[PDB]
């Protein structure tokens, strides 16, 4: 089950990007754009949000806890199955 | 072609200063170099303490205005540091081709590039950082500035007389969309990207919270107005990168005005009020009369005075009794 | 030097007739005299009863039209009867020097004063009332007015060819703000003093309640419509000192305009719709070609039909049908 | 004597093409007939399945242009179908008398009535639906589209040296007024009829919930791009029947620009932006100069990105690396 904390964090944030495609950032609800994500697992998703990946910054630019931040990949992860 | 030209460096200054250049010159085309450095920051906009997150060329809104001649090339190299969070990118409407360069331009943090265009078309141009996806963020958060490509042997009125300027000053205005929260208070943000989305909801309503010259309330007044003195020609750059303005001076004129900022137009002249369409930057030259304090602004005066789209310029010299006089003093009606 | 001068005095009239004036003339330069009294007061506005405090020139919203020649001066006693509750002043966009003479005529009430300025630039100039620290308020109540300065050898057409008007009409355009109470309807007010604060709280919304010619819903029609006659050569005076606005003839054109409002510069012809900026008036011309209604309006058709930026000019006539015939009147498709 | 001129027959074709024309033409006056049948239909306006309770002229937003030159007469046969629920009519801002034609052509569903103006005014003028009392609704809803009257001897410079132009575009832009419900979604409704209440407040907000051109979000993309080729002249005519608009091509220019719509006036050169006044139709040439996706758009971003006002031309060509050049590709910073 999602927390709403997720969506929440992701239209406030993640969504500059990830909406469209802002430097060619997975696009939300993309099902096959997200397929090999998916099979990463959420773990694997988590830890690069983190770190930070291309044009996408540490944390995806913000400053929430790592809690949060699962919740938001859970989310992305939610729209594309 | 070019890679045969001169190369000159231009060291940039900040609004509301103009780097020095030559109006005429004598002069063949060059390639002129210029580098703007990205700097994302949050900065307090008005008198009471409301903050933007908000995004500069060079440090500033707007960015510096660049100075060439018509035939000239811009070469611009664009740094992106990696302090900042955001990739960027920059869009010359002087320029021909690649979305005005954004295509050529696109900076993640820790990257830089360079781009080079002709600028065959005189006139005020507004550039802008235009990232595919998130364009108007970045433009109302304060990525815009003015390119001023002369015409080689200075602005002319319509009937090819010289003009001549001895001061440049550049505003540039700008539209804020600051979110409120529900207690009714403006929202403040711990980074950039956790601005957005209520940002695009205010964006969205089309009426700015905040309407500002040179990147906060009262920018160009007080310690910080402009000046000039009786007799000096100033030549006022005005852009606004995404909404209508209307500039006016009060107490002056624009005595020639090119309203859409193109030179090989012919300017009117003793406007009152002039235009600044949405994405251009127009220029006005006026030749002071008269001493005193005067005020620069947006005529829709709500936008002007409420919302603070307003700045000074204050002038020295001999008040002129013929142009206007004082006959009886505010006094008791008879 | 303008003491010297031969001195004239205007008698003043309401809007939207224009007093009777000179266009091209063979007098030389003089100093014409003109009196304003301010009158707060509170005017209906719509034809549900909503009531606006208002402050105005001379009674009426616009204030009275002012025409003089270029080169000549402008000597206004402006008056503020003990009537009245707040201080007024006088900013003519027409004038040069102490932001547009508002400097110099700050009256209280109680008081008057006299202005003079010289009048060297030619165009419809905006005048409006602007008290420090309560321009938009007082502009928005209704006090604006328009200066018009005619070339001393009349108007021009591009060419330099003489253009000449039959009757002016003077329309000014007002963007209101009417705050509303919790119930949803239009608050009303005992006194101007207690309007202020939630009036404010409108403005700066920047969505007028109301967008009236010349202070209300339907001014300009009916037994008060403007008129004309086929063959007839209108000017139409179109002020706004606060918000952009649209101005078109429905069935007619702009034969000439100068829609910055400024005669120096040659006019466009043929045109649909204008465009008056925002603290500005603008003029055109038309001759009438054929007769009946015509509607005369702001053309965001929201702001003209829903909030009553409109009026009508009833013309009288022959009907031309080379210029439009009914070749069938509307019947049943077969 | 317009009866005894011959006549000839224009067929139609959707936006955004423009019916083969002449430019200069050794024709003299001729009356052109034309038919255009109203068709009220739900539309979807954005990729999400959005719908709108639209209006339109031949079934499309705008509807399509017609074409003739300066001395034609214009004859329209306007056919309001049984099927439709609401009367309609026609008001050709091209046309002098009876409210545009307006006056003449009302036609009830199941009527069709016949209109013949002289079109003796060069220019790009908008027509729209205007019927008594409902003026606004009719207009937003999609009822409007651009009569362009060449100069019989084509295009002119300001110098009058001939412009010619490959191919003509037609862009319509519609301010939408869409109703939300309590779950912030925007509402569907099963009539045009039950659309009409809940139009109108939003409308008297001022505020469009989507701004389109030609009827849909993102309608100028794809298969349905406009194109061109570098060293191709086109001709791109905007209209915006009730509501300002600012078009840029990114990474072009407006060669020569009419942006009050009027031929028999010069046109301005080098526009990064121009301004197309609500209740009027401008015309932009633009040569290609290098290839690539532009975009053409109304340049307040928030309006083109966040609300729809956005299309792309696609131009086919060569590179040209003396106009623009990447000197140095996005890097990391040394
Ligand atoms: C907390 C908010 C954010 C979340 C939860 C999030 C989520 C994700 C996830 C789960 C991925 C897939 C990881 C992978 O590619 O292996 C991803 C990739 C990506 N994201 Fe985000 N993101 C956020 C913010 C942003 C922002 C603000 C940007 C734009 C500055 C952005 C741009 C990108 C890009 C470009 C990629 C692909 C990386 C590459 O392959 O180079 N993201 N994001
Ligand atoms: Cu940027
Ligand atoms: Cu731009
Ligand atoms: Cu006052
Ligand atoms: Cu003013
Ligand atoms: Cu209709
Ligand atoms: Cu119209």
């Amino acid at each position: 089950q999602l927390d709403p904390a997720g969506e929440k964090l992701y239209r406030s944030a993640c969504v500059v990007c990830h909406a469209s495609g802002v430097a060619n950032a997975p696009k939300l609800g993309d099902k096959q754009a997200w397929a090999p994500f998916l099979a990463q697992g959420a773990d694997a998703l988590l830890a690069t949000v983190l770190k930070g990946k291309g044009a996408m910054p540490p944390r995806g630019g913000t400053a929430a806890d790592e809690a949060t931040l699962r919740a938001a990949v859970a989310y992305m992860m939610d729209a594309a199955r | 072609d070019a890679d045969k030209l001169p190369h000159t460096k231009v060291t940039l200054v900040a609004p509301p200063q103009v780097h020095p250049h030559e109006q005429a010159t004598k002069s063949g085309p060059k390639v002129v170099e210029f580098t703007m450095t990205i700097e994302e920051k949050k900065m307090v906009i008005d008198d009471k303490g409301t903050t933007l997150q908000a995004m500069t060329f060079n440090g500033s809104m707007p960015g510096p205005t660049l100075v060439v001649h018509e035939g000239d090339y811009v070469q611009l190299t664009l740094v992106n540091p990696a302090t900042n969070a955001m990739p960027h990118n920059v869009d010359f409407h002087g320029a021909t081709g690649a979305l005005g360069g954004a295509k050529l331009t696109n900076v993640n943090p820790g990257e830089q590039a360079t781009l080079r265009f002709k600028a065959d078309r005189s006139g005020t141009f507004v550039y802008h950082c235009a990232p595919e996806g998130m364009v108007p963020w970045h433009v109302v958060s304060g990525m815009s500035g003015t390119l001023m490509v002369l015409p080689r042997d200075g602005l002319k009125d319509p009937q090819g007389k010289p003009l001549h300027y001895d001061r440049a000053y550049t505003i540039g205005e700008f539209d804020l969309y600051i979110p409120k929260g529900p207690d009714g208070k403006y929202k403040d943000y711990a980074t950039l990207a956790e601005s957005y989305g209520d940002t695009v909801q205010v964006m969205r309503t089309l009426t700015p919270s905040h309407i500002v010259f040179n990147g906060k309330v009262g920018a160009l007044t007080g310690a910080n107005a402009l000046t000039a003195k009786v007799g000096e020609t100033v030549l006022l750059i005005h852009s606004q990168a995404n909404r209508d303005t209307r500039p006016h001076l009060i107490g002056g004129h624009g005595d020639w005005v090119w309203e859409t900022g193109k030179f090989a137009n012919p300017p009117q002249r003793d406007l009152e009020t002039w235009f600044i369409r949405g994405g251009s930057a127009g220029a006005a030259l006026y030749t002071f009369k008269q001493p005193g304090v005067y005020a620069y602004l947006n005529h829709n005066l709500i936008e002007a005075f409420e919302l603070g789209a307003a700045g000074h310029i204050k002038v020295e010299g001999k008040w002129n009794d013929d142009l206007m006089k004082q006959i009886k003093a505010p006094a008791p009606i008879p």
